[PDB]
């Protein structure tokens, strides 16, 4: 989510995903506390019999049947964290999210109301207004030649400097706004 | 804002205006293939996977989160199709195959057991309830002048 | 030795069930280096238009014009009569309305039919 | 019929002498006590009609028609009064000219006690019309959207013409009265076939029929708001109209020559409902609706019943508010995000909330909810046509699911789920578009609570 | 005089004061749910008035207030019936709600929008009173349709999630796949018997022809969530708690039943249609059972129970049983709205978990809803003397004692055992066993909302069902000799049941693990319906929205014929006409030749 993706996912990652999907499934079959610890453990154990495989290509195939059989016993009805992209309230209060710049449009009778909410607002606003300007030039002349390979940003480096691109991660309305 | 150049256009048949096209939708020159061209006017635009827009990644900082869809990257022809409010094509845990025979197999046995049921019902060893005035004549469909056949009910 | 998942149009093949995704070759790893290169390019040309604060309007989608362009206005220009064409538009748009046009006469001759000949029981059939 | 007539035509003067920043407002309250004057035509009888003169006379199905147009010149007023701002005053004086022409020739129109002069205004509608389309049109196709609803509507017209002055030749008269009263049967000849067809493709086209409605899409997404009004509200009646008017004539004929047409609308209105199902616009979403809905309309002319009839003219009345609220609401979105694109606006029941109401109002409209007059014509024809046929019925429940589908389709994809991010010029809703809804829908949930005032002269 | 209309009319009007208040001053404060609540409390105390003067006399009343439109000879008015089934299901249903508002008074108390909330239900109370009292056809399908956009706007009710929004569109769908039959009820019903109302109807039908009747059986199984439109009702569990627990539990989900029983008349008539009618809801329950039996969804499973119950209703209907089927009605109402409430307590109380395998020892922590959900289980197996038996035990010996469908009485046999097994799920894994929740523990029960709204329902599935039982008429003939092992067929198999699913519960303990069968892959996936139903036919449609309609027709061959032919065939021909070098050569050549031609040809 925060973290930018790579081209790729090496053999470490796959094995690392394979396992806590499949722990995941575990405890979802294993409904109880004792036959879960007792069982992950011992799926722990058989995963780490092959820990140190040498050679690349007999390793790959071993993480190739081990999908073939996650598969088969995958429990067609997994537990899901509610907040999760398959949870019960994933995007519950999706529609109570309203945008920052909505307040722009607020008339000055609602204006009056929270006065000190809005000076605090022209504030950011007008340290946004000098920063983007700094940040413009910072990505200019830090990505290399031919665009950018990774979606990754630089940080701030010097010292009245702000990362850029930080006003939308920054302004995210809440995790429950409403 | 938009320049001609940059609209769809007709099927590529040559290389370089393949690799032109292929550049113009923004994307890889080989992982780009075009419509077979037939009489329907897909033309130059380029043919995705047809995997729908629900099992794209949900962890990915998508510029439109709910449609999961990237700005810039070319639009699948059957966007509209592969909303996450219609049809999906995410893998299931069971084949498709299997799940089609199985949910035919039960519904077709039992049709079959009902058909069968019906032919061979269930009852209680009685006869027929009988009612007093030859068998409810006037309080069912009156019609009182006709003086229908009497039925006499046998005490046992 | 557990049976095997067999993928179909509208219940595709997991990713980790691809077994293009193993048999991984230098070329694979340059096509997704390219590929990421030119999503990070249009994420970064995205973001850029995307946090300027002089910004006040929509930021235009050439992607999504292409789109609605080459689904509305570009059928035409590039249709061909083709016999699969041709036989496809003449099913159908012929073919349910002979089928409908038959059974909805038949329908009618059988009523008048039986209008003509009197057993048809219009009983309280006043308002038509 | 003059008192009414005689205020539409001194609509012009007074807008041609009205100050550079005051027409609109002395345009939309003449127009609005010439729609109260108006409203006293409702005051229909069971009797033969109102024969004001021997030039114009009134019926109880020329009556809704005439409040609906009268009404509708409001709306379109205030609907152009936000994309002609930064019009010069001499353009804006033409545009309302226009539709004050549009207006006069409506009227006119559905008096006309003689065909001629029916047939005359029927074609005098299409000039305003026109100059409308492909003079203040936003986009480069205008010009063959105009072009397409022009000859399409001629071609279908053109025949009429020779068949109507030939019943004169052989009748003596065209005066509906003394048609009506002095009707005769049509033998089954091929010359009757001809003039059948003649007369009912004139009015085909322009409802519009299935296979000749491609000019409709077109002449919809290419017109200005009030042009997208005018064309969905009361232009497409016409049709209607001329079809219960002249079939007077045509039977016993067309208990035989109605079958391709039956056959056409039934299975139009399927195509029709299946492909606003996927559209990328809301305007051609919006019209195709339109197509089907007058789909309808044309199979419950054709059944040729009472309840066929009044079902026809309710449906024509709810279906006209219906789109011009629509069509009202697709423009207001489009206004600020000046692409007309269903996907690109999303999530705006979190910003516009009230709007977002007037979407969830119109949307059920559509959806014939009852009991609404929408769903009022709907039964109607539904029930005529069982009785025509106790198989329709199947066809017509298959379009009134995919109906409420693609109608709260329309409801989901624009206003339920996450906004869209990089939009930032959603300003709130302005006092003119909601007091525009409000009027829209109101006259709807009124007149279902008096159905009898559009059941026609049938009821 | 005549106080038996001006109440049953005014219970109805006082529901409706609160949509007129909510343009005030008092929608924009806190004190608008309370004040809905006590509307529904007094509406609920003022028409018990009704149904005590019927059950001391058996009044019977319809009213033809205000007449709409005379349509010809056909005549339609704003007409209410009043019989025994209207004034009997306004009190249960009135006082359902009224705890379900309690109840959400405390469960959607950080809901921004709650004055919005319980209008809409509200809205939703009224459509289903019009819909119950209706005397017409055309009432009763305002109802229908009022009842189904309020389940919509409700299903929906967190716009943000795809899901709901996925929900609504799909119960919409299925019930206007059920409207096809009710409009094919209704256009057949006015050809034929030339009335709407249901006096002439009757009157008119001595012997009722198949069509009608399957209609309403379509429509029926439409919005009651028969097996071939089942999955609606599952899917709609995506709205808030008490949505579910109001309208797809209780109330609106009954409504097909019920306008099966409000044409008992005319179905007595036919025998196929009972046939069909008997084999759908045997099929639906069983079905819903069996998917009920694997579920891990509290919510899921409950809506299951709802609808095998539903299927056995319509079970009853087919044997010929309408009242009995009301009776069943009026007593699921009580004991599964209160099973839903203790649900959403505890999904509330467990920060909004709702998946069984993170619930524990909540037999201690929290006891009030622990008893309350044990009683409301015990109902639902049909426990002697509750509730639950009064009514059940009644179907089970009428199926038993009928000449029916063989097959049908084996699958609602299998249907009652499958109910105990997961009522027994249910409490084995959300009561029994050690706490598997987040260690954060917040469980709280202490509000008296949640607790006299739960209580008052206590007392309903506890002594409602002997009330109504012993204090109504009798309206059918009592099976009232038995076989001895027949009798007791029921309870035989509620607790075998409760045995063999306690016995495959328990080896969850053991330290073993085994793959899943083919029929537990079945079973969880709800019969594999849902997913092959769901994509194999919209996909053909949509990509014939698009292939055939859209682009290939309408964008092509359309365009071809009329217009763009005649565009080609005018420009050729003007293209001819205007290739002119300008040679007058050519030109009195053609003179000469037209000259010599007309000379000829005219003469
Ligand atoms: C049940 C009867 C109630 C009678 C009491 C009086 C009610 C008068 C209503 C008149 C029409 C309403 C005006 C339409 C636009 C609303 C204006 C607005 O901006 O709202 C904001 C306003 C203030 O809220 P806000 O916070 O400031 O605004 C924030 C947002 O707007 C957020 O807004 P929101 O979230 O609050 O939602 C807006 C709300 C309001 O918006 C609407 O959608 C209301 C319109 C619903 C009709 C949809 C079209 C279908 C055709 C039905 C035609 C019925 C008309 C009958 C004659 C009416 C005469 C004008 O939407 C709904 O509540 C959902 C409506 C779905 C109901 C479906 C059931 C329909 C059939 C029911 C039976 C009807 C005949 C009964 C015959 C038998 C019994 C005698 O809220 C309201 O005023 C709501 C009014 C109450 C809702 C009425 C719904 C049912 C009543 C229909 C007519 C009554 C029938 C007569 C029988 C009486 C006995
Ligand atoms: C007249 C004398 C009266 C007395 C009569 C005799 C008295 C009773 C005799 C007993 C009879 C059977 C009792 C055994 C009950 C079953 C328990 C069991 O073994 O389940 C475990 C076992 C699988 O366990 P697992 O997968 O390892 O566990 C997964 C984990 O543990 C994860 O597990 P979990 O923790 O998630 O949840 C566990 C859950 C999940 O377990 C499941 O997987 C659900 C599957 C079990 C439900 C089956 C029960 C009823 C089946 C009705 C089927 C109707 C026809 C269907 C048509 C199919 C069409 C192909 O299981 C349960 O909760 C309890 C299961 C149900 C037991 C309670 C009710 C059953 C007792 C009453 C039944 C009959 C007596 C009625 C009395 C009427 C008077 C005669 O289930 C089976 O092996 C299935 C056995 C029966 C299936 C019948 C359907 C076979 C159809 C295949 C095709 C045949 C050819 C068709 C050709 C058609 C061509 C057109
Ligand atoms: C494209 C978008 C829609 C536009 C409108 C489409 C609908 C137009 C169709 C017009 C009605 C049907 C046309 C002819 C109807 C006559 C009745 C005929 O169908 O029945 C048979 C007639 O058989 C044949 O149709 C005879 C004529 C055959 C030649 C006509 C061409 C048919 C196909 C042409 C298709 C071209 C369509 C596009 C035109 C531009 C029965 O034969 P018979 O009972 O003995 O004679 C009946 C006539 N009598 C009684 C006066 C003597
Ligand atoms: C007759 C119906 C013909 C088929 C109608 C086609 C409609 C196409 C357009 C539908 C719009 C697309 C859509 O709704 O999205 C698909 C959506 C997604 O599924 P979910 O389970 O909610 O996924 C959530 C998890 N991610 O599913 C749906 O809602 C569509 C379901 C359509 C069902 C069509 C099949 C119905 C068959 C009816 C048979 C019963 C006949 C009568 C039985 C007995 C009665 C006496
Ligand atoms: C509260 C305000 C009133 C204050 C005190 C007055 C109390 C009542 C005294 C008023 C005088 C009596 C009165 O109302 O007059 C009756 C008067 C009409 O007079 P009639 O001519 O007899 O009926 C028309 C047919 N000829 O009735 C009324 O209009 C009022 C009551 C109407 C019923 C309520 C309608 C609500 C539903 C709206 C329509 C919905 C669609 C139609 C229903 C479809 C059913 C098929
Ligand atoms: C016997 C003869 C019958 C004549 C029937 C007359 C039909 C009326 C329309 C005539 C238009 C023909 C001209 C034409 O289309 O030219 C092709 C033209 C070339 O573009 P231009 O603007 O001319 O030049 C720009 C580039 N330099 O192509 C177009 O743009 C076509 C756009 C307009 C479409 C009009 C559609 C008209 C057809 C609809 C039905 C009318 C048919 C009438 C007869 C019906 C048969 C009984
Ligand atoms: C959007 C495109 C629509 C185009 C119009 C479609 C309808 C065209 C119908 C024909 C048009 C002209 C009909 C004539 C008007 C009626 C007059 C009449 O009926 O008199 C007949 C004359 O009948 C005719 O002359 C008809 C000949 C037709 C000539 C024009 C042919 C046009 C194309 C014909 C095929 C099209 C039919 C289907 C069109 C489908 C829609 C495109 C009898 O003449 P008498 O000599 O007095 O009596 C004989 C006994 N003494």
């Amino acid at each position: 989510a925060f973290s930018a993706p790579a081209a790729y996912l090496t053999h470490q990652q796959k094995v690392l995903r394979l396992y806590k999907r499949a722990l995941r499934h575990l405890e979802s079959w294993c409904v109880h506390r004792d036959k879960y610890r007792y069982f992950a453990c011992l799926m722990r154990a058989r995963f780490d019999e092959h820990k140190n495989e040498k050679d690349m290509v007999k390793a790959t195939q071993l993480l190739r049947q081990a999908e073939e059989e996650f598969w088969y016993g995958q429990h067609p009805q997994p537990y899901i964290f509610p907040e999760s992209p398959g949870g019960t309230s994933y995007e519950r209060y999706e529609c109570y999210k309203v945008p920052e710049w909505c307040l722009d449009d607020w008339h000055p009778s609602e204006k009056a109301m929270y006065p000190d909410y809005f000076a605090k607002r022209e504030q950011w606003k007008r340290l946004r207004r000098e920063s983007w300007e700094r940040e413009v030039k910072q990505l200019q002349e830090e990505t290399p030649p031919g665009g950018p390979r990774t979606e990754a940003l630089p940080p701030a480096r010097k010292e009245g400097d702000l990362p850029p691109l930080w006003w939308h991660i920054v302004t995210r309305p809440r995790e429950r706004p409403m | 804002h938009v320049t001609k150049d940059m609209f769809p256009g007709p099927y590529p048949k040559t290389p370089e205006e393949r690799a032109a096209a292929a550049k113009k939708y923004n994307m890889r020159v080989e992982d780009y293939e075009p419509y077979p061209d037939d009489g329907m006017g897909y033309g130059d635009y380029p043919k995705l996977p047809d995997r729908s827009q629900q099992e794209r990644d949900p962890w990915y900082d998508w510029d439109h989160p709910d449609l999961r869809l990237n700005w810039g990257e070319p639009i699948h022809w059957d966007l509209d199709m592969y909303i996450r409010n219609r049809v999906d094509t995410s893998p299931t845990p069971v084949s498709w195959n299997t799940m089609c025979k199985h949910l035919f197999g039960f519904v077709a046995f039992m049709l079959f057991m009902f058909w069968v049921g019906e032919i061979y019902p269930s009852y209680q060893p009685v006869g027929p309830k009988q009612y007093p005035y030859n068998d409810l004549y006037l309080e069912r469909g009156g019609d009182p002048t006709k003086e229908p056949e009497p039925v006499v009910h046998y005490e046992i | 030795s557990f049976p095997k998942y067999k993928p179909s149009r509208l219940a595709t093949l997991p990713a980790t069930l691809d077994p293009a995704e193993y048999d991984i070759s230098p070329e694979t790893r340059k096509a997704q280096a390219e590929r990421l290169a030119i999503r990070s390019r249009l994420k970064r040309e995205y973001l850029l238009q995307y946090n300027d604060p002089n910004r006040l309007g929509v930021i235009e989608d050439p992607a999504l014009i292409r789109w609605t362009y080459a689904r509305s206005a570009n059928i035409y220009p590039n249709f061909r009569p083709t016999p699969k064409t041709s036989l496809l538009g003449a099913l159908f748009g012929i073919g349910p309305l002979f089928f409908w046009y038959y059974v909805f006469k038949t329908d009618r001759d059988k009523k008048e039919k039986l209008i003509q000949e009197g057993k048809l029981d219009q009983t309280f059939n006043i308002s038509y | 019929m003059l008192k009414i007539i005689i205020p539409t035509t001194m609509l012009l003067p007074m807008t041609w002498m009205s100050k550079h920043n005051m027409i609109w407002i002395n345009a939309t309250v003449h127009s609005l006590l010439i729609s109260l004057i108006s409203l006293s035509l409702l005051n229909q009888l069971g009797e033969n009609s109102l024969n004001f003169s021997l030039t114009f006379f009134s019926d109880s199905l020329s009556a809704p028609l005439l409040v609906l147009t009268t009404w509708l010149l409001p709306l379109m007023l205030m609907a152009s009064q936000s994309h002609l701002s930064k019009e010069t005053t001499t353009r804006k004086k033409l545009y309302i000219t226009m539709l004050i022409l549009l207006q006069l020739f409506l009227i006119m129109t559905f008096t006309a006690t003689e065909l001629i002069l029916f047939y005359i205004l029927f074609e005098a509608t299409l000039v305003p019309t026109l100059i409308i389309i492909t003079r203040w049109g936003n986009q480069t196709e205008r010009l063959n959207a105009g072009l397409y609803f022009l000859f399409y509507t001629l071609a279908g017209s053109l025949p009429l013409l020779v068949a109507l002055v030939y019943i004169q030749n052989t009748t003596g008269s065209l005066n509906f009265l003394i048609i009506h009263y002095w009707s005769h049967p049509l033998s089954n000849s091929w010359s009757n076939i001809f003039m059948w067809l003649a007369c009912i493709m004139a009015f085909m086209v322009k409802m519009p029929l299935y296979g000749l409605h491609l000019w409709l899409p077109k002449a919809h997404v290419e017109a200005p708001i009030a042009g997208s009004m005018v064309l969905a509200a009361v232009l497409l009646k016409l049709g209607g109209y001329g079809m219960m008017r002249i079939t007077t004539i045509l039977n016993p004929l067309t208990n035989y020559m109605a079958y391709p047409f039956l056959m056409l609308s039934m299975w139009g209105m399927i195509m029709t409902s299946s492909i606003c199902l996927r559209q990328t616009d809301l305007k051609s979403l919006i019209a195709y609706s339109s197509v089907s809905h007058m789909a309808l309309v044309i199979v419950a002319i054709m059944i040729q019943t009472p309840w066929s009839f009044m079902g026809a003219t309710a449906l024509m009345i709810a279906h006209g508010l219906t789109s011009s609220m629509l069509f009202c609401l697709a423009n207001t979105n489009y206004e600020r995000v000046h692409s007309r694109t269903m996907i690109l606006a999303r999530g705006l029941q979190t910003l516009l909330p009230l709007m977002a109401t007037w979407w969830l109002v119109a949307s059920l409209t559509n959806l014939a909810l009852p009991p609404s007059i929408n769903l009022i014509g709907e039964l109607f024809i539904i029930t005529a046509s069982f009785s025509w046929s106790n198989i329709t019925i199947i066809l017509m429940g298959m379009n009134m699911m995919i109906t409420a589908l693609y109608s709260l389709y329309m409801l989901i994809t624009t206003q339920r789920g996450k906004y869209t991010h990089h939009i930032n010029n959603i300003k709130p809703s302005f006092t003119r578009e909601n007091a525009l809804m409000a009027l829209h829908i109101l006259p709807l949930l009124l007149l279902t609570l008096n159905p009898k005032m559009i059941l026609g002269p049938l009821y | 005089m005549n106080p038996f209309a001006s109440l049953t009319l005014t219970t109805l009007t006082i529901l409706t004061i609160p949509i007129m208040m909510s343009n005030s001053n008092i929608y924009k404060t806190n004190l608008y749910p309370n004040y809905v609540k006590t509307t529904v409390s007094y509406a609920f105390t003022l028409s018990l008035v009704p149904l005590l003067m019927f059950m001391h006399t058996g009044q019977e009343m319809i009213i033809s207030n205000w007449h709409w439109m005379t349509l010809q000879t056909v005549e339609l008015s704003l007409s209410f019936k009043m019989d025994y089934f209207s004034v009997m299901f306004i009190p249960v249903a009135l006082f359902v709600t009224w705890s379900i508002m309690e109840f959400s008074m405390w469960y959607m108390h950080s809901d921004p929008f709650i004055n919005r909330f319980f209008k809409y239900l509200l809205l939703f109370l009224i459509t289903m009173m019009i819909l119950v009292t209706a005397n017409n056809l055309f009432q009763l399908f305002i109802g229908w349709e009022g009842v189904g956009i309020m389940s919509f706007l409700l299903i929906g009710w967190w716009h943000g999630r795809t899901d709901a929004n996925t929900a609504a569109l799909q119960a919409i769908l299925y019930n206007r796949i059920g409207d096809i039959g009710f409009v094919l009820s209704m256009a057949w019903f006015l050809t034929h018997s030339n009335a709407w109302d249901l006096q002439q109807i009757f009157m008119l039908n001595n012997e009722c022809p198949n069509m009608p009747l399957i209609g309403l059986l379509l429509a029926a199984a439409g919005k009651s969530a028969q097996f071939g439109l089942h999955p609606w009702l599952p899917s709609a569990m995506e709205g808030p708690t008490p949505v579910s627990a109001l309208l797809h539990s209780s109330t609106m989900v009954v409504a097909g039943v019920f306008l099966l029983i409000r044409f008992y008349p005319l179905m007595e008539t036919n025998k196929l249609v009972q046939t069909m009618t008997l084999c759908l809801g045997a099929i639906t329950t069983l079905f819903t059972a069996l998917c009920a039996i694997t579920q891990n969804d509290i919510k899921k499973i409950v809506a299951f129970s709802t609808s095998s119950q539903l299927g056995l209703m319509m079970v009853t209907i087919g044997i010929n049983q309408p009242h009995l089927a009301f009776l069943h009605i009026c007593m699921h109402a009580f004991f599964k709205a209160m099973l839903f409430m203790c649900s959403g307590s505890i999904i509330h109380s467990l920060n909004d978990e709702q998946d069984i395998r993170k619930m524990g020892g909540l037999y201690k922590a929290m006891p009030f809803t622990t008893t309350a959900l044990i009683i409301g289980s015990l109902a639902l197996t049909g426990m002697p003397y509750l509730t639950g038996f009064y009514s059940k035990d009644l179907i089970i010996e009428a199926v038993n004692m009928s000449y029916t469908n063989a097959w049908a009485l084996l699958m609602t046999l299998i249907a009652t055992s499958l109910t105990a097994a997961y009522s027994t799920r249910i409490i084995f894994f959300a009561f029994l066993g050690k706490p598997r929740f987040p260690p954060l523990v917040l469980i709280n029960e202490n509000n008296p909302l949640l607790i006299n709204s739960i209580k008052r329902l206590l007392i309903g599935s506890i002594f409602a069902g002997f009330i109504i039982s012993n204090n109504i008429p009798p309206m059918t003939v009592p099976n009232t000799t038995m076989p001895l092992y027949m009798k007791m067929t029921a309870l035989i198999v509620t607790i075998m049941g409760f045995m063999l699913a306690l016995e495959l519960n328990n080896t969850t303990y053991y330290l073993k693990f085994k793959y899943p069968s083919q029929t537990y892959k079945f079973s969880n996936m709800l019969g594999y319906y849902p997913s092959i139903m769901h994509r194999l036919p919209t996909y053909h449609n949509l990509s014939m929205s698009q292939k055939s309609a859209s682009s290939l027709l309408d964008l092509i061959w359309l365009e071809t014929i009329l217009p763009k032919t005649t565009s080609f065939i005018q420009m050729k021909m003007s293209i001819m006409v205007s290739n002119q070098k300008g040679l007058i050569k050519l030109y009195f050549l053609s003179f000469l030749i037209t000259i010599m031609i007309s000379m000829t040809l005219f003469n």
